[PDB]
């Protein structure tokens, strides 16, 4: 089984986060890093076998990604910390294998750090509430066009890592019930629940790729 | 029929990734909207995540570096469908050839080779053979083809170039008189093996020749 | 039918030249030896020597830098014939699209612009319009899209931001009161036109505004 | 009317630099590659330049001797040779591209040359010197260390005192002024030039030429008498 295992500092110091990989050959799969504060951001990724990286311009100067092949471990060093850096940091491995550009459905549980030119995705509404049986639909819009192959949705409940929900616009991820459905194209996409349920209350995030960087929406909180 | 040519990709690419290789197109796109996909090992079966295609544009993509010494070739298929999922072409076979880079150095089978020859022998007499291997491709390139030479001989008594070496076989031969056991009982030859048939990287080993009665 | 996709080439390439664009192939080459050729302007008619194809491999080549502002698009045909000269495919249409680079600076329609306005007018009042053109593409890129601004005003009496300029139209307007002919009869405004909609290169001209009674 | 004019002789001392000129007329200067070529007691391709953009290709061998420039305003190409030795003493030709039929151009337009006194596909030409009588068949041969497209294999004729003169192109096409007696053939790595019946006219040094990626190379020549 593919698993990523992740295990307090003062301003200006550096810290190294680890992501221990097992269940597959380490050298041949991209690992991505992601930041979260009370939305979600893509920091960058690395191909371990060749030590090749892609960075989001925004973290170019904070983050450095390395690997230790000998121990199947990816690292991210964060430099010169501020309060802004205090966040949850996830690692995630690629991806879904059907001939389209992979994404990353395998997340570590995240590590919590406390400190003493892209396709923007606007998600609405930020907070909504509904009752069971009711239809629920939510919306994501992008400053620029996105392939239907590279538009995805995640569900996150407090305390747990995000969880792939819909991929490539309309395919239901593994554990996901038929009530859910996604649709959309070009620059406008939506997620729909035929009949709301108690289970389904959570923060939902849209995700796109259309060249780097990966971006997320600000989230939709359902209650 | 016009097809996509085999796509030749050198192993150990630096990207940036994903890297555009070639663009599929069906001319039925002027009338209707067409959607592209790929199948085959590397795309939707192992190895995982090596290739992909952009659904709307048809651009075929490479997502990671390749290694010719692991896998030399891939065979994929490109497909074109309309919005309702109906096939509008016979699948297109797409070959990917991973071309060799010289990512291996030559290695002698042992660090010291020994041989022996009689003092009397005439020029042309074979003495011994040395060998080096190289894990690169030796058919389409020279990256795995080793050339041998004698860098030097010690001592230089009676003179230098007592011996020669065949640049492909590694066979060392005597090319002059006169050897005498009592005079010089042993020569030490520094031998070199150079890949790209003499144009590449070099490894060194020793060959000791004892002179006998 | 699967066809060879339009080939997009940015103008002003650095090569190396000749530059491989794309490889033609007929799948009848497993059986018979096939020979490729190209026709069309750029290849076997003017402009001279822009394109070629490698006869045996089918590689289509670009031999020189292109200029989008001279020629934006080429239409060629690929042909495949056996040794004895029999055609083995219908000709393949090959499109080349030359994509824009920002190789033109914005140019004002005149060196000095003049206009006037009455001393009394309210803020918001239009005074004059200035214009700069840019030969680059303004539809798919911003390379030919000009943004206007006022670098400075002389003299600064009664104060400094008497005027504004609409960043797309080039319309200059009054935004503050207290113009008086007797007091300051003439303002000199240094105006700027910057391509890439404000992110690119900047050209300067003058706009003189006379104050009237 | 495409013409390339070069001054003709220059005298220089060892270690200095010199700039050779090639004046162009009869066409738009900026749009056409200009090549430079060295000749001594055989022929060598130095490099070329596309004037409009000032882009160059160099033979690795002259990377450190030669730098190619242009002056657009005066339709003039220049080649600067640095730190001269006796080895540099030679004839230097400029030549414009090329033949226009959809295959990679060559360079059939030569200046008359300027005289200076102080990994590739190798082309082995044989025999170096041969003699024949009129009426006799004459054939000569060129072999290449590596494969060459039949589209990129050519032959030139040179008589003493004159610049080389395109003779056969793409293996078997006769250049403009060239008589039917001549015929070329060949494929892959072996090529030949043939004269059904020798003639007084035909006595000269013949050079094979290939391209298969840079650099252009030439054979050592065949001198016919
Ligand atoms: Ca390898
Ligand atoms: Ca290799
Ligand atoms: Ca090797
Ligand atoms: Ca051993
Ligand atoms: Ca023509
Ligand atoms: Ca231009
Ligand atoms: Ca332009
Ligand atoms: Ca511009």
């Amino acid at each position: 089984q593919v698993q990523l295992q992740q295990p307090l500092v003062k301003p200006g110091a550096s810290v190294k986060l680890s992501c221990k990989a097992s269940g597959y050959t380490f050298t041949r799969y991209w690992i991505n890093w992601v930041k979260q504060r009370p939305g979600l951001e893509w920091i960058g990724n690395i191909y371990p076998g060749s030590n090749i990286t892609n960075y989001n311009e925004k973290f170019k100067n904070k983050a450095t990604l390395t690997v230790d092949t000998s121990s199947n471990t990816a690292y991210m060093q964060l430099s010169s910390l501020t309060s802004d850096d205090s966040a949850v940091y996830y690692c995630a491995r690629e991806g879904i294998y059907d001939g389209y550009f992979p994404l990353f459905p395998y997340w570590g549980q995240g590590t919590l750090v406390t400190v003493s030119i892209e396709n923007v995705l606007t998600q609405s509404p930020a907070i909504m509430a509904a009752s069971p049986g009711e239809k629920v639909t939510m919306t994501c819009s992008a400053s620029s066009s996105v392939s239907s192959g590279n538009f995805h949705w995640y569900q996150q409940k407090p305390g747990t890592s995000p969880k792939l929900w819909i991929y490539r616009t309309s395919n239901l991820a593994s554990g996901v019930p038929a009530r859910f459905s996604g649709s959309g194209s070009g620059t406008s996409y939506s997620l729909t629940i035929s009949s709301m349920e108690a289970e389904d209350a959570a923060t939902y995030y849209c995700q796109q790729w259309s060249g780097y960087p990966w971006t997320f929406g600000g989230g939709t909180k359902l209650e | 029929d016009w097809v996509v040519a085999p796509i030749s990709v050198p192993e150990n690419g630096k990207g940036p990734f994903p890297q555009r290789l070639n663009q599929l197109k069906s001319n039925k796109d002027r009338d209707t909207k067409i959607f592209y996909s790929i199948t085959g090992p590397g795309a939707d079966s192992p190895p995982e995540g090596v290739f992909a295609v952009e659904k709307e544009t048809g651009w075929l993509l490479l997502n990671k570096p390749l290694d010719r010494e692991e896998i030399a070739k891939y065979e994929l298929f490109g497909h074109a469908v309309s919005e309702n999922g109906a096939s509008v072409e016979d699948p297109m076979n797409i070959s990917i050839i991973v071309t060799d880079q010289n990512d291996h150095k030559p290695k002698f089978t042992q660090d010291t080779f020994r041989g022996s020859v009689l003092e009397g022998v005439l020029p042309g007499t074979s003495v011994m053979q040395v060998t080096a291997t190289d894990e690169d491709d030796a058919i389409y390139t020279y990256n795995g083809v080793v050339a041998y030479s004698i860098h030097s001989q010690e001592p230089k008594d009676p003179h230098d170039l007592m011996f020669t070496i065949h640049r492909s076989t590694g066979t060392i031969s005597v090319i002059s008189s006169g050897l005498d056991r009592e005079k010089v009982p042993e020569y030490t030859l520094t031998i070199q093996a150079t890949d790209m048939d003499g144009d590449g990287s070099t490894t060194t080993a020793v060959a000791v020749v004892e002179i006998l009665d």
